[PDB]
RNA sequence: GGCCGCAAGGUUAAAACUCAAAUGAAUUGACGGGGGCCCGCACAAGCGGUGGAGCAUGUGGUUUAAUUCGAUGCAACGCGAAGAACCUUACCUGGUCUUGACAUCCACGGAAGUUUUCAGAGAUGAGAAUGUGCCUUCGGGAACCGUGAGACAGGUGCUGCAUGGCUGUCGUCAGCUCGUGUUGUGAAAUGUUGGGUUAAGUCCCGCAACGAGCGCAACCCUUAUCCUUUGUUGCCAGCGGUCCGGCCGGGAACUCAAAGGAGACUGCCAGUGAUAAACUGGAGGAAGGUGGGGAUGACGUCAAGUCAUCAUGGCCCUUACGACCAGGGCUACACACGUGCUACAAUGGCGCAUACAAAGAGAAGCGACCUCGCGAGAGCAAGCGGACCUCAUAAAGUGCGUCGUAGUCCGGAUUGGAGUCUGCAACUCGACUCCAUGAAGUCGGAAUCGCUAGUAAUCGUGGAUCAGAAUGCCACGGUGAAUACGU
């Protein structure tokens, strides 16, 4: 992956976690029923203000040794290549072969 | 195959009465795995038969196979570049497996309401010595004497 | 298990995890002393109770 | 056809883990991640200490790192003025509590990745690759192996056109997987590409 | 040209020009519409499909501003993709910056929280509040925000015919080689061939050969039978309480959980055989001759695949082939092909009510009981990092009614109207619900595919990727066949 694409996730997932609170605030008086109906108007008109790569749903799981935006496992962190690599060399503990 | 021995399998015998037979027969008639469906099918055939005829549903039944056991069939060699029907002898087993299978085929094309309705007239047919099994019975014996310069 | 297009030619593998339960009915401070001041493997994971 | 790797298929069998600890799915990435640093920094500082293998252990909370080299002195040094600073960079970057310990490699001749190694300096300086695997293969078999094969392949000498040859000396079974096989890889960077080098060493039946 | 012959022709017999070879006898392979022996769902004996209809998905072509790049006989075509509305994104149109979006150096001053205006946004301008730690021997500047100059940074740009690493295929086929000796001027041969035998270059006997290596078999996982340790969250035959329920007092026997052990080796009997290796039957036993299923891929072949995971020699661009942004495209539509799903019906469609599983996942997660809604869902709220709580009600089956051979009470494409949820945001271009409409199709030409037993066929259940988006991929159990004379 080219160097800028990880500086796009790193920035990402800098403005994820800041806005974090506001955005739950503005959220849960949207959802909330029995409002004042121009709260919600308010609300609504605001919570599309703040900068768009504060949604985590903008992000991108990507391998932490290569970046590779596809075949992700969670309980690694890695893309199928690395995740092999490791596992032969003997650096994850317990994995190995399995046949039944 | 080329280099085997093959056992046979066991069969269980059915619950009702207790023939092999009939059990082979259930076999060949069930589809899709469901057994049930098809021991419904035969029982209940069986016993709209046995009142056509006043007698046992086995007698009916044995009667009703010995008009459609075949005896000879043919073979087809091709060795100088032409097909030839080569007349050979059937064995028992053989015989028994030909003429249920038949049978069954010959049912399920007729026209009737129910499937057990269409194999009750199809055995009542075959103890008469008429039907689609009595005539491929007949030409496949046709077939084999018209060959039998080539035995 | 190949960079690019094959399909078939995978891979399995497995992870297993082993759990035991131990029950002490009767204790005493000294006791309590005494397995809270135990050190065991750097593979082990343990759990305590009360 | 391809071949299995020895060290994976005999995992469990006869062969032991590099890394030993438990965790849950909230920690196993990281934990694995903090590993990967700890040993890209430890293997680009002591390139010229003969290492061969690093052992990482992780008990309540804190990291302990065994290091398995032939030459224990470059790494202590002067009364530890050197451990001690790879005690504190190793403690940066894990985070916890950190703890180092030096194991010594008797025979370095017997063992895969020093061999390995030893091929990939020897070629980077115009030495002959054929000398090369000879010598290789005489060390390991006059200090007592039962077996070893050796393997390179790219543009030798040169060449316009790449290639692959091997050398063997002795038993050495794969398919069996109670025997002690020992495995091990280097690549070559020269004014033509890369070349790659591997070895097997076969000590015993267990 | 001469001689000879009725003729057909015979006999004697050159040059110009052109090429760097033409040729004999043996040697190792490959090939034969040459011979001999033996294997495999190769054929034969059988069961179910594809090719015709509608829909899902990939490819060729054509179109477009763009429809991003790669895979191409078997061994590419639900393939890299284990999940394109923005992001992902590498493509198009327009608005913008230049030591830079990501690093290391030098020296000029200070830092993060809210809140206003013009912008589609990138990015420009106005404000208010704060003064950190810390040898301050005053130099700390470490931590992290600004700007200026130049050594540099950056490239999913080309060559897989310059490469490392990883993979497909012949093929899980039984082959492939070396050392010393001996034969031939030599290329080479012998061993490795022969008589028997096996799944097997497996084993025995012979023999100018004597020995060893890589493969074959065995050691590893799982499944089927037994006994000895521990018995909660898992289990109840005997005993005794009754609000009927493993509920409760208890028990350690049985299911089951998971650690150490026993067992299968032609071991025993009879016949055939070279006084062999083996073969065919029989006893006991849960299992018999490789008991059943996985993992395990020799020397090599195809300049086979991948510079777009990554790494790397050579070439190429640096106010641009490198940054940032909002809209669009990868989803187009005269047409051709591969892989699938649902059907064309009575061994069935619809309504009532009733047995019986296995294996998995869960903290920004799985969401009970109760109330509201015809429904997709909504509100309030226990429990659980789990043999305890939740997801979570198996379906085919069985019992009783009805339909009566009709393009149907079969099938469910298409289209109108009204909704729910995820998410800043569902026009292009999401999944699901309700009322209405009710297309083709009555078993598919020449061709052509899978399968030898708990297999084919048929019925349901779980997971990875993942805010949301499976008819695809990887796993689990239920019912349960037909046929193998033979080469």
């Amino acid at each position: 992956a080219k160097q800028s694409m990880k500086a796009r996730e790193v920035k990402r997932v800098a403005l994820a976690d800041k806005y974090f609170a506001k955005r739950a605030e503005l959220k849960a008086i949207i959802s909330d029923v029995n409002a004042s109906d121009e709260d919600r108007w308010n609300a609504v008109l605001k919570l599309q203000t703040l900068p768009r790569d504060s949604s985590p749903s903008r992000q991108r799981n990507r391998c932490r040794q290569t970046g590779r935006p596809h075949g992700f496992l969670r309980k690694f962190g890695l893309s199928r290549i690395k995740v092999r690599e490791a596992a032969m060399r003997g650096e994850i503990p317990g994995l190995k072969k399995a046949s039944w | 195959p080329r280099r085997r021995v093959i056992g046979q399998r066991k069969i269980l015998p059915d619950p009702k009465f207790g023939s092999e037979l009939l059990a082979k027969f259930v076999n060949i008639l069930m589809v899709d795995g469901k057994k049930s469906t098809a021991e419904s099918i035969v029982y209940s055939a069986l016993e709209t038969l046995a009142q056509r005829s006043g007698k046992s549903e086995l007698e009916a039944f044995e009667v009703a196979l010995e008009n459609v056991r075949p005896t000879v069939e043919v073979k087809s060699r091709r060795v100088g570049g032409s097909t030839y029907q080569v007349p050979v002898e059937v064995r028992p087993v053989r015989r028994n497996a030909l003429a249920m299978r038949w049978i069954v085929e010959a049912a399920r094309k007729r026209g009737d309401k129910s499937m057990a309705l269409r194999l009750a007239n199809e055995l009542s047919d075959a103890a008469e010595n008429k039907g689609t099994a009595v005539k491929k019975r007949e030409d496949v014996h046709r077939m084999a004497e018209a060959n039998k310069a080539f035995a | 298990i190949s960079p690019h297009v094959n399909k078939d030619a995978r891979d399995q593998y497995e992870i297993r995890t082993h759990l035991r339960l131990v029950d002490i009915v009767e204790p005493t401070e000294k006791t309590v002393d005494a397995l809270m001041r135990l050190d065991l493997a750097a593979g082990v994971d343990v759990q305590i109770s009360l | 056809g391809q071949k299995v790797h020895p060290n994976g298929i005999r995992l469990g069998i006869v062969k032991p883990w590099n890394s030993t600890w438990f965790a849950n799915t909230k920690e196993f990435a990281d934990n694995l991640d903090s590993d990967f640093k700890v040993r890209q920094y430890l293997t680009k500082e002591l390139a010229k200490a003969s290492v061969s293998r690093i052992v990482i252990e992780r008990p309540a909370k804190s990291i302990r790192v065994t290091i398995h080299t032939a030459r224990p002195g470059i790494v202590i040094g002067k009364k530890g003025e050197d451990v001690e600073k790879l005690r504190k960079v190793v403690a940066d970057i894990a985070g916890v509590p950190a703890q180092i310990n030096i194991a010594e490699v008797r025979k370095p001749e017997l063992d895969a990745k020093l061999v390995a190694d030893s091929i990939t300096s020897q070629l980077e300086r115009r030495v002959m690759f054929r000398r090369a695997m000879k010598r290789a293969v005489q060390n390991a078999m006059r200090l007592g192996a039962k077996g070893i094969k050796v393997e390179v392949s790219g543009r030798l000498g040169g060449a316009e056109i790449a290639r692959t040859e091997w050398y063997r000396e002795g038993r050495v079974p794969l398919h069996t997987l109670r025997a002690d096989i020992d495995y091990n890889t280097s690549e070559a960077h020269t004014t033509y590409g890369v070349i790659g080098v591997k070895v097997w060493i076969f000590k015993g039946e267990i």
